[PDB]
DNA sequence: CCATGGAGTCATTTTATCTTGTGTCACTTACAGAAAAAGTATTACTAATATATGTTGAAAA
DNA sequence: TTTTCAACATATATTAGTAATACTTTTTCTGAAGATAAAATGACTCCATGG
């Protein structure tokens, strides 16, 4: 019926769907459909692909596979069973194509390092750098700068140079680095039950906890090995100053893009509940401490290991106090009052830190002006969701959905009491909500076994399902919006390549601005939705 | 269609949570009632076009595909035939074999 | 359709059909339970068979 | 109260006072007029509205009877749910500064859809 | 250091359950009440007509 | 005693106008045996302390 329906393209593709359009909208061709198989069908082996895609065996698979790997679009492992030989298993890389999915706000990450050089081709320079770096995947300043012209100013060219370090940009990607975290927890969970020097036969507990402990502490430096090591930072060659190790291949570490994009959201939450001035103080206050907060890195092994009715807590509370403690000494006791506009006498203007009270910050060593951190984010994140259904379901929806938050599993009779309106409204702004999930239902039978009109109903939250009703936001228009970008490319499909290789006509000029402002809208959307989506996937 | 568009016009403005889930339930009982036998009358009571006469043969569905000769057994593997004939018999020995 | 009155036509039951199987008569069986009774054309789409 | 309307009739009034209770009065003219750092040391102002409401409700200018401390608390609970204002330390209450709501981004207000021609839009339905 | 007590998991019965049961003709015959709305039946008038109806009664046999 | 008259009267129907009341409707409007399982049974064992 009319095909403008747009159901096939719509409903039946969750999760996986985003990827195989992204790569399709990005790499495309055969290079895409492989990942579509790879996500959907799980871990997969080189030969086994060809039994399905019909992709001309060991041709596309190999070529497109490495075509992904330098862009790290796959998770990569190889090993052998006890029989012998060897085999390779794969996955869809991490968040992976995610790197592509932003790439614009990764362009915006200039603004942080943008300081000390403003309104320059130096801007355009480092932009050209990064937009070449992600596109080309792994880079080396030796091969890149080598391809870059000679007879210019080396330490002036490199832009980053002494900057390559910062928090973001790049790190060596080393071997098992992008070997999947979950599985390297298994390989490292060897060596411990694997090596038990016949300690005692009794108490597998002494075998167990020690293993996990050994598994934890040995894992610690594993992610910290790439985190920072001076092999990059320290080197200072002859006739020069401190250099990186351009001998090494590096790739953008998205964790400090996680942190960076996120701290902006922590702002826009704070830029509400305080005054714009002290807000700005909070705005730069993160810039110093936005380094060491694990943030989207802290979940880490929260994936891959069975949780516990206890040990899961001993994992939580560990993340609660940790860096608020040791990096707490890296965190803000007395700031430099870095730049600031406020002016004249600037010090008590700084004492305003206490003006932040609820619902975040506002904890310290007793009376040095300071903020909690590793515990902050947990007591911060949980309350980052804010209004996710405002100007979508109507404001009336908030008040009771907010009310359902305070108490729990509450019945509409007393919802009609605490909250208030003619029931004629509740049965809309509530019932209309439940279709979008959130509230769900509790129900209990009364004076019946279980029946139709023989019981009472209660309403609850289950914020998991709530906080999960917005992962449709992934499948939502990040589904459609990206099509919009693609399926319109066919309007000028013959005109596009004409306009690219031409640099005329009335109708050519006619729809240029049309399709273009069109685009700039579709990516404006993508930026907005992206900014919202920045929350629910982690933190 | 009826008990649906009820809930469709319902849940938009009027009705209520307790006067909803028994409808949507009743929907569940029709649509499953539709394709199989199972539930008959666990004191659920009927909808449109009943009269309240306690009529047991309520289905022309899963049964038409299932047992006896509805279809599967009798009307498909057992197809009634064409170009045929039936009659009583009488001997004719002056006629050969075959 | 069933019986006399209505019209005619007769019955190869699940019980009886086996008989012609035992003989191993293919073209007869297919000539019976197919052409003689309901001979019908269907247009199926190779892709996504329906 | 009673079970029918003219609830918000007084709500919009009490909100206006509770606003004045937080920082000084409205002060929206140019970029930053509010609070000038809340007088001196915003921390040194520790303030509720609570009981005082009843004394303010004495103003009347409306057809009703008086009202109990209890029901007032619910009146404030609604504006906790609407997040017009904030519940702190029992009967103490603040405002969410969403008086600015009166008047990339997050703020459903000050925003308007296109909603004609072009088919690429973000609804909250058509996945459902 | 080891026998103990206590529990946690894991075979093992025994109870609660559902699908069947030779074939072919040849006829056969959604609860009820509540409220709102719409509309109407008296409720007076002349005013002519012409049956019905009752009673009664008066008048005649 | 009875019968025929008569006769008296009163509805019965139309068309109005009111006007007001009362009164029914209607129309919303909701309060037969042999697999499968579930659980009670029980043994096993990790793991507890203590002489
Ligand atoms: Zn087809």
């Amino acid at each position: 019926v009319m095909t403008i329906s747009s159901l096939e393209q719509r409903t039946l593709n969750p999760d996986l769907f985003l990827y195989k359009e992204l790569v399709k909208a990005h790499l495309g061709e055969r290079a895409a459909s492989v990942i579509g198989m790879l996500v959907a069908l799980g871990r997969l082996s080189v030969r086994e692909l060809v039994e399905k895609i019909d992709g001309m065996d060991v041709d596309s698979v190999k070529t497109t596979l490495v075509s992904l790997t330098q862009l790290r679009c796959v998770k990569y492992l190889q090993e052998t069973a006890i029989s012998g030989k060897k085999t390779t298993y794969y996955y869809y890389n991490e968040e992976g194509i995610h790197i592509l999915l932003y790439s614009g706000l990764i362009i915006d990450e200039i603004i942080t390092q943008m300081r000390v050089n403003d309104e320059e081709e130096h801007k355009q320079l480092v932009a050209e750098i990064v937009q070449n770096v992600i596109s080309l995947g792994s880079l080396t300043v030796e091969d890149y700068l080598s391809s870059v012209t000679s007879d210019s100013m080396k330490y002036t060219i490199s832009s980053l140079f002494v900057q390559l370090c910062e928090m973001g940009y790049l790190i060596q990607i080393s071997k098992l680095h992008y070997t999947p975290i979950e599985d390297l927890w298994q390989f490292l969970y060897e060596k411990h039950y694997k090596n038990i020097p016949r300690n005692s036969p009794l108490s597998d507990l002494k075998k167990r906890s020690q293993a996990k402990m050994n598994a934890k502490t040995d894992f610690a430096k594993i992610i910290n090995k790439p985190n920072e090591l001076s092999q990059i930072l320290t080197v200072d060659p002859k006739t020069s100053l401190r250099i990186v190790k351009p001998t090494v291949s590096l790739t953008i570490n998205l964790d400090r893009f996680m942190k960076g994009r996120r701290s902006k959201q922590l702002i826009n939450l704070a830029k509400t509940r305080v005054g714009s001035v002290t807000a700005q103080v909070y705005k730069i206050a993160l810039r110093l401490t936005e380094q060491k907060s694990p943030k989207i890195r802290d979940p880490l092994t929260q994936t891959g290991l069975l949780q516990d009715l206890e040990e899961a807590k001993s994992f939580q509370d560990e993340a609660e106090l940790v860096e608020e403690k040791t990096p707490g000494l890296t965190f803000n006791a007395i700031d430099l009052a870095r730049h600031l506009p406020s002016a004249s006498l600037i010090n008590s203007h700084l004492k305003i830190l206490a003006s932040s009270n609820f619902p975040f910050l506002n904890e310290t060593k007793p009376g040095v002006y300071y903020v909690p951190y590793s515990k902050l984010m947990p007591v911060l994140k949980s309350s980052v969701y804010e209004y996710v259904i405002a100007s979508t379901l109507g404001p009336s929806a908030m008040r009771l959905s907010r009310c359902i938050r305070d108490n729990k599993l509450v019945s509409e009779k007393i919802i009609n009491s605490t909250a208030l309106m003619k029931e004629k409204d509740i049965r809309s702004t509530l019932a209309s909500l439940i279709r979008y999930n959130s509230v769900e239902i509790q129900e209990v039978p009364r004076t019946a076994d279980r029946s139709a009109s023989r019981a009472v109903f209660l309403f609850r939250c289950k914020e998991t399902h709530s906080y999960n009703f917005m992962r449709q936001n992934l499948e939502w228009n990040m589904a459609n919006l990206l099509f919009k970008k693609e399926k319109l490319k066919q309007e000028n499909s013959t005109l596009l390549k004409k306009a690219n290789r031409d640099d005329l006509l009335p109708s050519e000029l006619n729809q240029l601005k049309m399709v273009n402002e069109r685009e700039l809208n579709v990516f404006a959307r993508l930026s907005r939705l992206l900014s919202l989506w920045e929350v629910f996937q982690m933190a | 269609v009826w008990t649906s568009s009820l809930i469709k016009a319902g849940l938009d403005k009027g009705i209520s949570i307790n006067n909803m889930m028994e409808h949507w339930d009743y929907l569940q009982l029709t649509v499953a009632m539709y394709i199989n036998s199972d539930s008959v009358n666990p004191a659920m009571l009927p909808g449109s076009s009943n009269g309240g006469g306690k009529v047991k043969p309520i289905r022309g569905f899963c049964q038409r595909l299932k047992g006896k000769q509805g279809r599967f057994r009798g009307n498909l593997s057992g197809k009634r035939v064409d170009f045929s004939g039936r009659t009583v018999i009488s001997p004719d020995p002056n006629l050969s074999i075959d | 359709t069933e019986g006399r009155s209505r019209d005619g036509g007769l019955r190869l039951g699940e019980m009886e059909r086996d008989c012609v199987i035992a003989y191993g008569a293919s073209q007869l069986l297919l000539e019976r339970l197919m052409i003689s009774s309901d001979a019908f054309e269907v247009d199926v789409c190779d892709k996504c068979g329906l | 109260e009673l079970d029918i309307e003219f609830i918000n009739s007084l709500l919009t009034i009490v909100w206006r006072f509770i606003s004045e209770n937080t920082f000084p009065n409205g002060f929206k003219n140019f970029e930053n007029g509010p609070k000038k750092n809340v007088f001196y040391a915003p921390n040194v102002k520790n303030y509720s509205t609570t009981q005082e409401i009843l004394e303010f409700i004495t103003a009347a200018q409306v057809a009703n009877v008086e009202l109990t401390p209890s029901n007032i608390r619910s009146l404030c609970e609604v504006l906790v749910y609407d997040d017009k204002l904030e519940k702190v330390t029992h009967d103490c209450y603040r405002v969410t500064l969403e008086s600015i709501l009166q008047m990339s981004i997050f703020n459903y207000f000050k925003m308007f859809p296109a909603s004609k021609h072009d088919k690429e839009v973000v609804y909250f339905d058509e996945w459902t």
